């Protein structure tokens, strides 16, 4: 009917979003917690968000179109509540193995391998399931070992299997500073498919993440969970005008057109606006359009952690600023045109400064303040300062030749080491095309 | 009567501004069709869109008013369907007393418009999405000039769609809801009926965009067209004479950023000109 | 007081009436309907046009019905072994020319005739006169006549042809069990193989007419003939 | 009326297979356990109460026209119930000649020889009581003593003595490997018989049956008696037809007579898609009538393998799709189109289309709902590969001179098992003749 969407969650962190975002949008378009209407909601029209993200028993009993794939521990979890009934358990797989994922790449590889045909079924099943299949939403961790592991082979096979359809990812990197030396090899691991087995990628950086969740939320202890919270609301509200008719602009191709024009850039920073309104004890009150505009820049109070240098004076290749709720367009619009004329990054002669503007309401599903809100969504080379710190990492690892042991044993690294080298070299390249993109040498002018 | 659901319910159709998505799958069944100009055949499968649509939606009610009483009509040849199609209302009762003549034009006019930048998008994302993928690319300048002319008409056709639905059609809207509600008079009405054949007409008369625009759409269709052909001697030659053809375009693209600022690009106009005569 | 005060019961005799008399009784035969008082003063007149409408549509069904039955019995008798290589050669021949027919025969009760009265019977269900009835009927008949008049010219002609070629086969097996006989059906055998080519050819042809919903081959086909 | 048709249970599973189903029929039919009439209007001829399972009395207490073979246990289990009545201790023969099958067929048909009389009598007494007898089914289990023995042994006979009526057998085979290596010689030695005196033979192939006793039932105390539940549900849909002729396009002996191809390929595969409680919670799995007719295409849930499940490369034979329950007609019929022409089955080189689908509502006596569920019956050619595994089987067997003692003294098997050499050859030409079929040589001038 819809541009049908299957969201694969995968990994500890990929399941408690996945999870969190289904609960929001149950709560939103007024539903159970296994999407059981309502009774005014048995009446004559509701928003069109339907069946592109649930489906229907037709009962009116709405339904999550998502896959997941972990372990035990995060499928125990949904099995508690009952939110493993409003999800269809045959989209629910688990697994493991003798000599399980652990948090280690190799093994969750290994593993993947074993089950190719199993996902690879799975997925085909709720494929033929689907009318007007658009594409996948992969929601996932590189903090976790199914996530990554389990991730890197499913990436690998959609990769071959069906070119047709469009590919978005929402990768979690970690939290703040190294937890384990060997990061930086599963960090490149699963970067190397999410580089080219995906079309576009949408980075969540934890640690931009964090900070907003102990500060702004405040957590006396924070967690990955705390924080996933911020993450399925920052998810849901990008698809707000996607789930709510009047708008076909807010489509997914039209948008993917404008913002990526090679798939050498395609790594994507969003920043969000409010992160007020929880717990209520203190004032909440409206923005506006030139307040929303200036909070984003700021390094950790947007959800993204890419080391910039003073706030983002850095080269944009394109900006898409979308605004949430009902504000005088006409006064922003005056005020943006001087923004691009200051002009806050940088930019080569060789190509025009591309700016784009959403503006989007909310669902009237549920009761508005109609207060002033935006996410931005803009592809900036200032996100290779944490490739080159990984990459950093990388190297120091390889020469000292000692931890590259756990790896090498299982037969793949085993046959050749070669690999690893490869993709460093690889990701070097990856880099260099970043930084040659900031002049006016990127083209053939 | 409930008048008031109605009303909404011609906001959607009438001003189209929900109705997208089937404007969306209009377009992509009978792409070809559209692209050339009304053949017999054309007709009988146009038709055929039309009753499977009034199949598909509207069940809010025993008796659709959307989809029975508006259809969309073609008129007949044997240039290009675009021209020739308009949008036809087969009138209610009592409620047709309401309706006039002036006003189904008006809506009419909004909805070819609306139609017009809407394939016209779905057909330059479709292209792009095909490049980004590994089998146009590599078997070296002259991809980077595809690239950059590809990405700029993109944002060209996105500042467009933003100006069109704000300045235009968000505005009025705003506008015709205040009328209603803060006078509850049947006045209000006549003067919000007034309100909305206007701004439509003034904004015919300030733009007059798409004579030029459609120039420069035919010339994206042939390159596009060309680009989907994907992988020596006379590949070359054939580059060359698609590269005069991307310096013109680049030259009006050019003189086409400074009308954003203030109207009118003198060499568009001049290009048609010179093909007339030099 | 369900059938015993039924229109069956009651109301059928046999009829006999015929333009003519064939070498067979099949042809001659006719099925009459007892009084029924909507129609006392209203088909009692000067044209029982009603009655004839009904008939006609009811001989349509009963031709296809009485070659379906000898369809069945042709095979089954078959499957007896009278009336090598060779037997399973017929064998699968036959089966397949039983099914396109009556997948045919599928198409045409359920997708015309159930679905057009199902739509009548929820349409009175959902909502008091006598002319609802025949307005229903009407519609009936007038979608029937549509799809006659465009597909069933060539339809009947060629599934009639099928009929006699069976009988023909059947005819020829029981006789099997010299010589002559073996010499008779091996051409009796070929001779089925080509009009049964070019059946398939037809019924390509006619199969992209079903999905189109009415192709445009079909419809050169039966231009040529007319 | 409708024609009639006698039941002929053999060993356990037949005999327990037949109980539920007999239950499952008086439910349906709004009749006793002793098949005594509902008194209110219950039935006025809205159904016809199938005469071909029932035979009525005139205190019109309706009893079920099946003869029972077996020994004393599941008869036992009947007669303490309240189903005595709807019994017939006159059909019951219970062995006290049988003297231990041993789970050798010899033993088991042998047995049957010496009563042919006392059975044959039980057999006529049903055939006297018939109108005009449509045919026969025989339920029953091979690699079994009595299972299998004493069956081959009644379809013989009855081939034989009745050469005009139609014998169907609905035979549960065991797997496509073995564990028990005796299982080849009571398969190979019943299976001549099966091939020839049956005119359909309808397997269950019971690695597969457990696989959804073991998956869908999920009891851990699961036993056949279990199992036997899923055999009755399956075998009374595939009876829809005839029970209720009142379906004016859905009659049992037309459609019977279409379907086959001739009995050379008569081994028929099921699948069914969803499943009714029995030992397990309700079927609350409600779903679209485009999801309803995906799931009819899937043999994911494999209720048989025949080597129709593993793989599809050589070409389906006849295929009859079995709908229940009353949904959207016209709906049904634009999904139809898409499926004949998608072209699902694979095909040989003249027979590019060969599937059917009927259409039946559900009766009212059941509780009311708007689930549907739909069965598939299909003959397919790959069915060969359980012919070569047999003969893999069978020459293992022979190659040790396993129990060769009880073959010799009879007539057939002088010179060791000549029987089976004889049936070694045969079932190869039939093996390369069905490939044949499948290729161009087919049709040939």
């Amino acid at each position: 009917m819809g541009g049908e969407i299957i969201t694969l969650q995968a990994g500890q962190c990929g399941n408690h979003v996945g999870k969190f975002l289904w609960s929001q949008l149950a709560k939103e378009h007024a539903i159970g917690t296994d999407g059981l209407s309502q009774l005014p909601d048995s009446s004559t029209e509701r928003d069109d968000d339907t069946k592109p993200f649930f489906r229907e028993n037709c009962r009116n009993k709405f339904t999550p179109r998502a896959i997941m794939m972990d372990s035990e521990p995060s499928v125990i979890a949904d099995v508690e509540n009952t939110f493993r009934g409003f999800f269809d358990p045959r989209n629910t797989w688990v697994a493991s193995d003798g000599a399980s994922a652990g948090n280690s790449w190799a093994n969750g590889y290994d593993i993947g391998t074993r089950n190719q045909d199993d996902i690879l079924n799975k997925i085909d099943k709720e494929i033929d399931s689907t009318d007007n299949f658009e594409g996948f939403q992969l929601l996932h961790s590189v903090a976790g070992g199914t996530g990554s592991g389990l991730g890197s082979n499913l990436l690998e096979a959609l990769c071959d299997r069906y070119p047709k359809k469009i590919l978005t990812t929402y990768s979690v990197f970690p939290a703040r500073s190294s937890e384990v030396v060997v990061q930086s090899y599963n960090t490149i691991l699963a970067l190397r498919r999410l580089i080219e087995d995906s079309d576009a990628t949408v980075v969540f950086d934890n640690a931009s993440l964090l900070n907003i969740s102990g500060k702004v939320f405040r957590n006396p202890n924070i967690d990955l969970q705390h924080t996933n919270q911020l993450i399925s609301t920052i998810i849901s509200s990008v698809t707000n005008s996607i789930r709510f008719p009047s708008y076909m602009y807010s489509s997914m191709s039209s948008i993917y057109s404008t913002l990526i024009p090679s798939p050498e850039l395609h790594f994507l920073s969003p920043s969000f606006t409010p992160f007020t309104s929880d717990y209520i004890h203190d004032d909440i009150a409206h923005k506006c359009h030139s307040s929303y505009d200036v909070m984003l820049d700021l390094l950790d109070p947007s959800n993204s952690l890419v080391s910039t240098a003073m706030n983002n004076p850095t080269y944009f290749n394109v900006y898409n600023t979308i605004i949430g709720n009902v504000e005088p367009r006409q006064i922003s619009r005056a005020m943006t045109k001087l923004q691009q004329r200051i002009k806050f990054p940088s930019w080569s002669s060789s190509a025009m400064h591309v700016n784009i503007g959403r503006r989007s309401p909310y669902l009237p599903l549920q009761p508005n303040e109609n207060e002033v809100s935006g996410m931005m969504l803009s592809n900036m080379s200032t996100v290779v300062n944490v490739f080159e710190n990984a990459c950093n990492t990388f190297d120091k690892v390889f020469a000292k030749g000692a931890f590259l042991n756990n790896y090498n044993v299982g037969d793949l690294f085993q046959s050749m080491q070669n690999v690893q080298d490869e993709f460093a070299e690889s990701r070097e390249v990856v880099q260099s095309l970043m930084e040659d993109y900031v002049a006016a040498e990127q083209d053939s002018y | 009567y409930d008048l008031i659901n109605v009303l909404k319910h011609l906001q959607q159709i009438f001003l189209g501004y929900q109705s997208g998505h089937n404007v969306l799958k209009f377009l992509t069944k009978n792409m070809g069709e559209l692209t050339k100009h009304y053949r017999n055949d054309n007709n009988a499968n146009y038709d055929k869109l039309l009753q499977n649509f009034e199949l598909e939606r509207q069940s809010e009610n025993p008796n659709n008013l959307m989809r029975q009483l508006l259809m969309i009509q073609f008129d007949t040849e044997t240039k290009s369907a675009i021209y020739h199609l308009k949008f036809d209302i087969n009138i209610p009762y009592p409620l047709n007393i309401i309706i006039s003549r002036t006003c189904m034009i008006k809506y009419q006019i909004i909805l070819r418009y609306q139609l017009v930048l809407q394939y016209h998008s779905r057909l330059l994302d479709e292209t792009w999405m095909d490049l980004n993928k590994t089998p146009s690319w590599k078997y070296r300048r002259i991809v980077r000039a595809t690239r950059v002319l590809h990405a700029k008409m993109n944002h060209f056709i996105k500042t467009i769609m933003e100006y069109f639905n704000q300045n235009v059609i968000d505005k009025e809207v705003y506008s015709l809801e205040k009328c209603y509600r803060n006078p509850t008079l049947a006045v209000a009405i006549q003067n919000e009926l007034e309100g909305g054949l206007t701004n439509i007409m003034t904004n015919r008369c300030l733009s007059d965009l798409i004579p030029l625009q459609l120039q420069i759409f035919d010339i994206v269709y042939k390159f596009c067209k060309f680009i989907k052909s994907m992988r020596e001697d006379a590949a070359l030659e054939l580059i060359q004479k698609l590269i005069e053809y991307i310096s013109n375009a680049s030259s009006i693209f050019r003189k086409c950023l400074i009308n954003f600022t203030q109207e009118l690009s003198t060499e568009k106009f001049d290009f048609y000109d010179s093909s007339s005569v030099d | 007081n369900s059938p015993r005060n039924s229109s069956v019961i009651n109301g059928l005799d046999a009829r006999v009436l015929d333009l003519g008399h064939g070498s067979v009784g099949w042809d001659v035969f006719t099925l009459d309907y007892i009084l029924y008082p909507p129609l006392s003063l209203v088909l009692n007149v000067n044209r029982p046009f009603g009655r004839k409408e009904y008939l006609r549509i009811f001989n349509f069904l009963w031709r296809f019905k009485k070659n379906n039955y000898f369809y069945q019995k042709e095979m089954l008798k078959s499957n007896d072994i009278i009336r090598i290589n060779k037997l399973s050669r017929i064998s699968i021949l036959r089966t397949q020319f039983q099914q396109f027919n009556s997948k045919m025969e599928s198409y045409y009760l359920n997708c015309i005739i159930e679905e057009n009265f199902k739509e009548m019977t929820r349409k009175l269900q959902r909502t008091l006169n006598i002319d609802e009835l025949e307005s229903v009927h009407n519609t009936f008949l007038t979608n029937i006549l549509s799809h006659k008049l465009f597909a069933t010219q060539p339809y009947p002609t060629s599934l009639v042809l099928l009929l006699n070629s069976v009988y023909e086969f059947v005819k020829v097996y029981c006789n099997l069990n010299s010589n002559g006989l073996l010499g008779k059906f091996n051409t009796n055998l070929k001779e089925i193989v080509s009009q049964y080519k070019n059946f398939k050819d037809r019924l390509y042809i006619f199969r992209a007419d079903l999905k189109n919903d009415g192709d445009e081959e079909l419809f050169l086909l039966s231009k040529s003939l007319r």
